[PDB]
């Protein structure tokens, strides 16, 4: 297998429209009930709207009656919602959920953005290695919207990696870091990368932290 | 609509123990003409979509361990999760598919009680390159400590910044059951360079006195 991908996410104005797409895949598409569920990061689920097998029957939540609409296609195995008038409260990302007996299959979700702020692509410096162990990392800095993607070596590194949630700066911008702990010699043999993906600006950065 | 109500709001408890998590719902959600309770039990770890763990209140869906068990009837619900692996580490919330919307709780955030771990301690002075855009960034490490407590303090040639830094913390590492934690001191390079101690202390339980990484321009 069941696999379902949400698409169509992206930083949108207050007041604007925003149509998600599911598409789905290993299973009798119009066999099933599907739902749309959201979530703010860092916050709880919040459940959003479902159809019926043919999509005669509907629900929506109450903050978004009248705003959002969900569709199915069947024979083409996607699932929509379309949202109007969006505000900063639908912020949030969009889950698909194929429904059995609870809602058992989901999306990775796709993130929707309600902002007037810019699209910003982030710049990417340096943590110097410390040196036993040493650490070293990538601060990934001022950049909107979220999300950002790190990794190392393309990622052959992932032992030891640590790669924080991004916080808010007092500027609106997010900055986050990524660190990783090595032997402090594999400092005199190893290079290290981090590799950058901020998708909403198309910026990808391959950044070498070394000494 | 039918209000679901978790208790407690956050758990922690520790390896290998029992975890004990409540649902209430406003009004029964027992469907009389199907004999069951419609209330669903997912798990999210971090950085995951949600997973079910359970639907009609008390069947577990196939794949999920046995460890995982639901019960109760018409408002008063519960998860039990037996003998916690460090891989329970997520947050659990309980859903009504009763009738729409179909509402979840607020979610039961749990945390993995294991041995007192201290921070290693690291500190990163600003780069050349961000340096020259006009801006010093100084971050701190804390690796792997447990528990998720600590005080970081930033102290600029041993005064005392306040209102200047930003933290960060991971989650529970689904293996070790550690936190991490970054510090980020921020200035302008005209503030940078009238200086030359940056030093960050942290004090943890699992630290025998204060420890302070720092250095010099
Ligand atoms: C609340 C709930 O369990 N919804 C499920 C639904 O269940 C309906 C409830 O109206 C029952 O009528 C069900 O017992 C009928 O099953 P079937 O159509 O004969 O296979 O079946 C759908 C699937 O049709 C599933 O997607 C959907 O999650």
């Amino acid at each position: 297998e069941v696999q379902l991908v949400e698409s169509g996410g992206g930083l949108v104005q207050p007041g604007g429209s925003l149509r998600l797409s599911c598409s789905a895949s290993g299973f009798s598409f119009n066999s099933f009930w599907m739902h749309w569920v959201r979530q703010v990061p860092g916050k709880g689920l919040v459940w959003i709207s479902f159809t019926n097998n043919e999509g005669t029957t509907t629900a929506y939540a109450d903050s978004v009656r009248g705003r959002f609409i969900i569709s199915r296609d069947n024979a083409k195995n996607t699932l929509y919602l379309e949202m109007n008038n969006l505000r900063g409260e639908d912020t949030a990302v969009y889950y698909c959920a194929r429904g059995d007996g609870g809602l058992d299959d989901w999306g990775q979700g796709t993130l929707v953005t309600v902002s007037s702020a810019s699209t910003k692509g982030p710049s990417v410096f340096p943590l110097a290695p410390s040196s036993g162990t040493a650490a070293l990392g990538c601060l990934v800095k001022d950049y909107f919207p979220e999300p950002v993607t790190v990794s190392w070596n393309s990622g052959a590194l992932t032992s030891g990696v640590h790669t924080f949630p991004a916080v808010l700066q007092s500027s609106g911008l997010y900055s986050l870091s990524s660190v990783v702990t090595v032997p402090s010699s594999s400092l005199g043999t190893q290079t290290y990368i981090c590799n950058v993906n901020h998708k909403p600006s198309n910026t990808k950065v391959d950044k070498k932290v070394e000494p | 609509d039918i209000q679901l109500t978790q208790s407690p709001d956050s758990l922690a408890v520790s390896l290998g123990e029992r975890a004990t998590i409540n649902c209430k719902s406003s009004q029964s959600i027992f469907r009389t003409s199907r004999n069951k309770n419609l209330l669903n039990w997912y798990q999210q770890r971090p950085g995951q979509p949600p997973r079910l763990l359970i639907h009609w209140a008390s069947t577990r869906k196939s794949g999920v361990p046995d460890r995982f068990s639901g019960s109760g009837f018409g408002t008063d619900f519960t998860l039990t999760i037996t003998s916690l692996q460090a891989e329970d580490v997520a947050i659990y919330y309980c859903q009504q598919y009763f009738s729409p919307p179909y509402t979840f709780g607020q979610g039961t955030k749990l945390e993995i009680k294991r041995t007192v771990a201290a921070p290693s301690v690291f500190i990163f002075p600003p780069s050349d390159e961000q340096l020259k855009s006009g801006t010093a960034s100084v971050v701190c490490l804390l690796n792997n400590f447990y528990p998720r407590e600590a005080k970081v303090q930033w102290k600029v040639d041993n005064a005392l910044q306040s209102g200047n830094s930003q933290e960060s913390v991971t989650e529970q590492d689904s293996k070790d059951s550690t936190y991490s934690l970054s510090s980020t001191l921020t200035l302008s390079k005209a503030d940078y360079e009238k200086h030359k101690v940056y030093a960050c202390e942290v004090t943890h339980q699992g630290l025998s006195s204060p420890v302070t990484k720092s250095f010099n321009r």
